[PDB]
């Protein structure tokens, strides 16, 4: 089985916030919930038919509603603040398929838009036999983007490397992306763009050699 | 109280035996199954298998089946997880859990996953220490949001962590935001530091990016100008 | 006197199905005929052997004791016996299962075999009914049994067969594609039933001693 979960969930304190999975998991299937929290081991919330273990509050149920699993917080908090997981048990091979994870954030500041700053290859680097093309994400809330890079308008995915974001002096999310490329592929292509996406937005930065 | 405790840090070459140990306490060490996840660094759980202490019973996934073994020893209450075969992609922490959750039905019978461990970082990507080859940025082309411009050096093909980028010997503190490195699959690390100055000042202030490399003690500063 | 049972079948009342005891229990009787079929007889998809012999049998049963032929806790102390239940058998919006029948699983990650026998001393034929597992999937037959071969075998003096279920996904009767085969036997006064396997087996909980005359 495929779980399918939303990369982010933003809620204001006090609110109600609802996690969604995904997928062909049948009326109740246990469809078990974990928490993880920054540098720390995932922590079970729910379980079976709500069931909330040892200290976690009544404010988490766990609801299925068909062929999708949904996870409801009330009166979000900022400890709620952390990576929640979907979990299942494919009776079909006895996996304990995983989730992909949702990070939901509580919101403490005003949403931000993603900052983008693309650098082409340097003159010393492909003096080297190398070429790589920086692309630098700043000052974004919530802290989850996802990058995409263009070459000639077609997708490239070969030598990307990203950055998870992290939280920086001013309280929002920052991160890198860079592609790998050859000296003589830089200089093949006419233009080179690199794509972020926050919150449905996109913001496009594109540099051309010379 | 019942927890698990699991090996320390690894760092392993590519095709390396990676080992990691789960130790139980607090409970009867043959009474539920242990389960083995990865959690490659800011991506989600993926599930590895599980072995039950009473039995010796493996029954591990799909995308990890034959290279990963799940081996127990009853005598000191430990759970092992031995990869025969390593790659660069299987730099991930490891995590061990108790299935100590009985199940209710038999319509539903699955233990579930309720005591974890701590977690085992293992970073295989196996390089050697090498020094930081630092490129510089220019502030050429179109970077004027107005009045100010962005300029910085790029430190590629390092190992290991950490690195310390300054600019103009500590002169230079506002506006300034080092990135964090990516891991490449070649096994080196590469981060960015970038400075947003005046684009007027441009031409007549030199920016000046120092970095040191304390693992290799390589320190080179590169002078960042705009063409 | 008669013997009235509710919606329920001669199966449902001496199954002890959730929803079949709450009505009606007797000792002496004479009629037994309520309800045929499709009632709440069988909570839990599956075949009664031989319904029709044990319907003539029952039919004009002078006297009728419940005992437990084998009691919860301490016949089985190597298996859970608390796991067995399902929502097809739902009593007030739990999960139950039948009131005489009691289902075996896994305890600690194993099956171990078992044999239980009981010894006729009622001076008078105890009837025992029990039950063999045919798990819809083969992963569910690993996860409560841990065993792949199953075998169950029920052995007496005037009895004796030799159960081997087989995994067979069959169409879903009451949101249970797995089927559940009820088998009984009337036990003669001096004689011994033993039962052996290593999973898949519903073991008795409570028994009917009964007379004829
Ligand atoms: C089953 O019994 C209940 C009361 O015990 C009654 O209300 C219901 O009508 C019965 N079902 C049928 C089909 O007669």
């Amino acid at each position: 089985s495929v779980l399918t979960q939303p990369p982010s969930v933003s809620v204001a304190p006090g609110q109600t916030a609802t996690i969604t999975c995904g997928g062909n998991n049948i009326g109740r299937k246990r469809v078990d919930w974990f928490q993880q929290k920054p540098g720390q081991a995932p922590v079970l919330v729910v379980y079976e038919d709500s069931d909330r273990p040892s200290g976690i509050p009544e404010r988490f149920s766990d609801s299925n509603s068909g062929t999708t699993a949904t996870l409801t917080i009330s009166r979000v908090e900022a400890g709620d603040e952390a990576d929640y997981y979907c979990q299942v048990w494919d009776s079909d091979s006895d996996h304990v398929v995983f989730g992909g994870g949702t990070k939901l954030t509580v919101l403490g500041q005003p949403k931000a838009a993603p900052s983008v700053t693309l650098f082409p290859p340097s003159s010393e680097e492909l003096q080297a036999n190398k070429a790589t093309l920086v692309c630098l994400i700043s000052d974004f809330y919530p802290g989850a983007v996802t990058v995409a890079w263009k070459a000639d308008s077609s997708p490239v995915k070969a030598g990307v490397e990203t950055t998870t974001p992290s939280k920086q002096s001013n309280n929002k999310y920052a991160a890198s992306s860079y592609l790998s490329l050859t000296p003589e592929q830089w200089k093949s292509h006419r233009s080179y763009s690199c794509q972020v996406t926050h919150e449905g937005s996109t913001v496009e930065k594109t540099v051309a050699p010379t | 109280q019942v927890q698990l405790v699991q090996s320390g840090a690894e760092v392993r070459k590519p095709g390396a035996s990676v080992k990691v140990s789960c130790k139980a306490s607090g409970y009867t060490f043959t009474d539920n199954y242990i389960h083995w996840v990865r959690q490659a660094p800011g991506q989600g759980l993926e599930w590895m298998g599980w072995i039950h202490p009473n039995s010796g019973a493996t029954k591990y996934a799909q995308k990890f089946e034959g290279w990963v073994t799940m081996t127990r020893d009853t005598s000191i209450s430990t759970v092992y997880m031995e990869l025969s075969r390593s790659r660069s992609d299987d730099t991930a922490v490891y995590y061990c859990a108790r299935a100590g959750l009985e199940p209710r039905s038999v319509d539903y019978y699955f233990y579930g996953l309720d005591v974890w461990g701590q977690g085992t970082a293992v970073t295989v990507s196996g390089a050697s220490t090498k020094g930081p080859s630092v490129f510089p940025l220019a502030p050429s082309s179109k970077s004027t949001s107005g009045g100010t411009a962005a300029l910085g050096c790029l430190v590629k093909d390092y190992f290991p962590e950490p690195v310390t980028v300054s600019w103009n010997s500590g002169a230079l503190t506002s506006g300034v935001h080092t990135f964090p490195a990516v891991l490449q699959s070649s096994g080196l690390y590469s981060l960015s530091s970038v400075v947003t100055v005046p684009s007027s000042s441009l031409g007549t202030q030199t920016y000046i990016c120092n970095v040191n490399h304390k693992p290799s003690n390589t320190k080179v500063d590169k002078r960042v100008e705009p063409k | 006197a008669p013997l009235q049972l509710g919606n329920c079948s001669i199966a449902g009342w001496i199954l002890g199905n959730p929803e079949c005891e709450s009505l009606f229990s007797k000792e002496s009787w004479s009629y037994i005929a309520e309800t045929p079929n499709s009632e709440n007889g069988t909570c839990y998809p599956g075949y009664f052997a031989d319904y029709e012999e044990l319907r003539e049998q029952l039919s004009s049963v002078s006297s009728f004791e419940r005992f437990e032929i084998f009691p919860k806790e301490s016949s089985w102390p190597n298996h859970t016996v608390t796991k067995g239940v399902t929502a097809s058998c739902s009593h007030n919006g739990k999960s139950s299962f039948y009131r005489n029948l009691l289902w075996l699983t896994e305890k600690n990650g194993l099956y171990p075999n078992l044999s239980k026998s009981y010894v006729n001393n009622k001076e008078k034929e105890v009837l025992v009914l029990w039950g063999v597992h045919h798990p819809s999937n083969i992963e569910d037959q690993r996860a409560i049994y841990h065993t792949e071969n199953a075998y169950v075998s029920v052995v007496s003096s005037h009895y004796s067969r030799r159960f081997t279920p087989e995994i067979a996904k069959r169409p879903k009767v009451r949101d249970q594609e797995g089927r559940i085969n009820y088998y009984w036997t009337l036990l003669e006064p001096g004689d011994t039933i033993i039962f052996e396997a290593n999973g898949n087996l519903i073991a008795p909980w409570y028994a009917f001693a009964l007379s004829r005359g």
